[PDB]
């Protein structure tokens, strides 16, 4: 027993692929210390984090 | 390279236009002082300290 199609169909299926995220950057002293020169001295004591 | 932050131009200070002298002179130097358990809590307001 064999089943053979007679009339075909053509579909269009969408596909979703991310390619990139939102490019982001950050600065410690503005984030961590906030332009304060008292914290700017403390932060550098923690090495090159 | 780094973060550019515009240096502040000058310093601006604003305080309420009140110049009443606080009664601390007689509060600390009061003649009679209460006991430890019956401490007389005093509220000071509307005066420059």
């Amino acid at each position: 027993s064999i089943a053979i199609p007679t009339n075909f169909t053509i579909s269009v299926t969408t596909e979703i692929l991310p390619v990139s995220m939102t490019k982001t950057s950050v600065d410690c002293t503005m984030y961590i210390c906030g332009d304060s020169t008292e914290c700017s001295n403390l932060l550098l004591q923690y090495g090159s984090f | 390279t780094s973060n550019f932050r515009v240096q502040p131009t000058e310093s601006i200070v604003r305080f309420p236009n009140i110049t009443n002298l606080c009664p601390f002179g007689e509060v600390f130097n009061a003649t009679r002082f209460a006991s430890v358990y019956a401490w007389n809590r005093k509220r000071i307001s509307n005066c420059v300290a």
